[PDB]
């Protein structure tokens, strides 16, 4: 296809024959195959297109009675849109969907194992006709990928580590804390940020606020590139492709965060011990 | 030459600084990339380092003054790597 | 309009008011005790300042005068003060407005209303809002106590419980002991 | 009863359940942005609302078991909680 | 007697254990409260602590089994109190 928009539909079942949908989120935000960020729902699509692409991943979802939590995936292109794939299971950014909808995607999951009826009184699903978004959820996953140098995972000790919060902010932990040593074995994910508001653009304002209150010395970080992907104006306008980071040169540049606290140590460090 | 090998801007100082002492004036660049700016550093502290269980306050930038506690060193390790616990504005940091 | 921001407090608040300043890309600038120098607040902001040397932990926070003056040395704009220290002083946001501060809340005038025991409350009755009935102000006669609870009705509250009306002897007696 | 003419320690819960930004728009009132403009975005108040119930704990060094004493001395272990319905609002814990 | 030198209820084990032996008794519930379960750790941790750079693991209970490593141990300061640098299941924590 040419110049579309990745963009997944979280469809969630019970082992009774009722499975509803909380919406879509956007992921057109990618680098290579992998995706870097995510937002739920889309700012630049419209009512219509997301409803036909959400009643899409219902009807799939339906015919074949999927149980349980998953995601229907689909490429847009104007107004045509298609399927790809499907993912049986949860994804690194439900947490966006849980943010705007309101509903613990992860919860909902333990209990439909369990036995229980999507709209008993344990979940207590909203009916799918009351099923809303509140707001926009964005979220960043923290990793030592460097972004100077092809995305490369750095591996090392944290040696200082600091989480932001407070209003309309949401961690999810990995790895990241003081004194972890990355291991090169697995995904170099940290933390899981994840922001909301009324508004697309107070969660970008929110996003750099956070994502600049982090602070992770002793190995490399994608924070630099994760800002400037928030802080473009190709990104605030709600619609990008796929090709984004192909199309936006001013995106892998960064500005080094220069480390005066730990160089200071540092050198103190060689003259203590070396002279 | 000078403004792509710091890839950034560059004064005329810089230029007659490397003119007159050129691998002299970028050596000292090789520094403050290392380091930082050094000159902001007491004398004392710049030429013995900190002793075991001394604490020190260097400013560094505009109301940005960092209070530096050196509390012990380890013995090296395997390679030849020590570990120094520092205590930087009261939160505890550690370095090779 | 504001383009520099100085907390006057520390801890969880002045954190809070960062986050929110370099939201909207205000610069922040953060005050500090002696007491603080280790505090995780001091370095939330882009610069932090000692409120003195030679004032102790609570002085560092209360300091009028000092506090202006790391301000205005900061070449700030507003003031937040937060909660509990200087928040509501209308001293400090008379101090403040004098230097061309914007002191971050009401408008003088509101401080003074809503700053003692009794003012608010005359305040409240004013714009037809109901008020937990009380004497006119302290009083020493049990004369006027039992005008009070003859016009107020139990239980009552004497202070510097009582349902029975037996009670409101005993107990007013023993409160202007204790007072006394 | 009362009326305290500042923000309160509390006001986290009141910006969960109903949505809005009370720091930052305390901050943009001393700025001068009118209450329903671009910068403040105020909802009417028909259109405000609330979803949902928000607690708030203020975990203090108060021992529960002497008089709400608030105990001193170093924390040597410190760890957070997250995910989703959590929100932290950092105050003096920290690792050291 | 028992249930007050102790926090309430007592097992008649303990009732019989003091009439046989009671400074022993005494002695043994004081080390219970400093130190915990000690029979959980094993012999060579219990006879000779640790070596520097040493990891261990101890058993504390079903599946509950943290991962000790000793990073270095300091000079004694004034009052004789050395500074003990734990790993311990990978996060860091300091001892007196
Ligand atoms: C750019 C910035 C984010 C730091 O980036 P840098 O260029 O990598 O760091 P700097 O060289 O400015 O500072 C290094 C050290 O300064 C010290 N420092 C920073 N702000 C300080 C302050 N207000 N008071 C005292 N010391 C301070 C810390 O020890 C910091 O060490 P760490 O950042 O490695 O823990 C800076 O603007 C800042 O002040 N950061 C701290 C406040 C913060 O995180 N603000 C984000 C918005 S909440």
């Amino acid at each position: 296809i040419d110049n579309p928009k990745h963009i997944e539909v979280q469809v969630i079942g019970d082992e009774h024959g009722n499975i509803v949908h909380l919406f879509e989120r956007d992921c057109s935000v990618q680098r290579r195959h992998q995706k870097v960020v995510e937002v739920a729902p889309s700012v630049g699509l419209s009512p219509t297109l997301r409803q036909r692409i959400c009643d899409a991943a219902i009807q799939l979802m339906e015919n074949i009675k999927y149980v349980n939590a998953g995601t229907v995936e689909f490429l847009v292109s104007g107004d045509e849109f298609f399927f790809i794939e499907v993912n049986p299971r949860v994804q690194v950014e439900h947490t966006i969907t849980e943010m705007v909808t309101g509903i613990d995607i992860v919860k909902t999951q333990i209990l439909v194992a369990a036995g229980a009826d999507l709209f008993g009184e344990e979940i207590n699903m909203p009916q799918q006709k009351d099923i809303t978004t509140l707001g926009y959820a964005i979220q960043c996953r923290i990793t030592t990928e460097d972004p100077l140098n092809d995305f490369m995972p750095d591996t090392g000790t944290i040696i200082a580590y600091r989480s932001s919060g407070g209003f309309g902010v949401r961690l999810d932990a990995g790895d990241g804390f003081q004194g972890a040593e990355i291991s090169p074995y697995y995904d170099s994910l940290l933390v899981k940020l994840s922001t909301h508001a009324i508004s697309f653009k107070q969660a970008e304002e929110k996003m750099v606020r956070s994502l600049r209150e982090m602070r992770i010395r002793g190995v490399k970080t994608n924070i630099p590139f994760l800002i400037n992907v928030m802080k473009n104006k190709k990104f605030t306008s709600g619609d990008y492709t796929t090709k984004f980071i192909e199309e936006t040169p001013e995106l892998f540049d960064i500005q080094p965060s220069l480390d005066r606290g730990t160089k200071t140590l540092e050198y103190i460090g060689n003259v203590t011990i070396n002279g | 030459l000078l403004e792509e090998e710091q890839q950034g801007p560059v004064t005329e100082q810089d230029i007659i600084s490397y003119v007159l002492y050129p691998k002299v004036y970028e050596q000292y660049i090789q520094t403050r990339n290392q380091y930082g700016n050094l000159s902001l550093l007491d004398t004392p502290t710049f030429f013995f380092g900190m002793r075991n269980g001394e604490t020190v306050e260097i400013e560094i930038d505009k109301g940005k003054r960092l209070i530096i506690k050196l509390e012990t060193i380890s013995e090296p390790d395997e390679n030849g790597n020590r570990t120094i616990y520092y205590a930087m504005n009261g939160q505890a940091r550690r370095i090779y | 309009q504001i383009k520099k921001l100085l907390v006057a407090n520390r801890g969880e608040i002045a954190i809070r008011i960062f986050a929110a300043a370099a939201e909207l890309d205000i610069s922040t600038v953060a005050i500090y005790s002696n007491e603080d120098k280790s505090s995780l607040h001091r370095y939330k902001a882009d610069e932090s300042y000692l409120v003195g040397s030679d004032l102790g932990p609570a002085e560092s926070y209360l300091n009028i005068e000092r506090i202006i003056d790391v301000a205005k040395q900061a070449n700030v704009d507003a003031i937040h003060p937060g909660y509990g220290f200087l928040s509501e002083n209308e001293q400090f946001a008379r101090r403040c407005a004098e230097e061309g501060i914007k002191f971050i809340g009401p408008h003088l005038e509101h401080l003074d209303m809503f700053g003692d025991k009794v003012k608010a409350r005359t305040t409240a009755i004013k714009a037809d809002l109901p008020v937990i009935p009380g004497t006119d102000g302290p009083i020493k006669s049990y004369e006027l106590a039992k005008e009070f609870a003859e016009e107020a009705g139990f239980p009552l509250m004497i202070k510097a419980i009582v349902r029975e009306e037996s009670e409101l002897e005993d107990a007013f007696h023993r409160a202007k002991s204790e007072a006394e």
